[PDB]
């Protein structure tokens, strides 16, 4: 994760001085998709298609 | 950078080619405490 933000354009001090924060976003980015798998979901409503 | 036992030495990116370090290869880069780090061996 760290290299990928370092290659998309986010410089490696600020990345190495806030590494909990932006994990915990992520985190929190992965734990919202889990109750929204519903109509909110487009592919959900894609697969059910 | 893979050690041999013919040394921390270049390797390319798609065989198992053992070469030594010189400026030609590599590129500089910032400081981060996630690797290693030596003393007398020192790539020029
Ligand atoms: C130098 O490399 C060692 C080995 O990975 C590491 O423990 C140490 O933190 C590095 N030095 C600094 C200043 O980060």
């Amino acid at each position: 994760i760290f290299y990928r933000l370092n290659g998309v354009g986010i410089t490696q001090q600020v990345l190495s001085e806030n590494q909990k924060l932006i994990a915990n976003k992520f985190n929190q980015a992965l734990g919202a998709m889990q109750t929204g798998f519903t109509t909110t979901n487009e592919a959900f409503q894609k697969v059910q298609d | 950078f893979i050690k041999t036992n013919n040394e921390w030495s270049y390797t390319g990116s798609s065989f198992y080619a053992p070469e030594p370090i010189t400026s030609l290869n590599t590129k500089y880069v910032a400081p981060q405490v996630t690797y290693q780090n030596i003393s007398t061996n020192l790539p020029p």
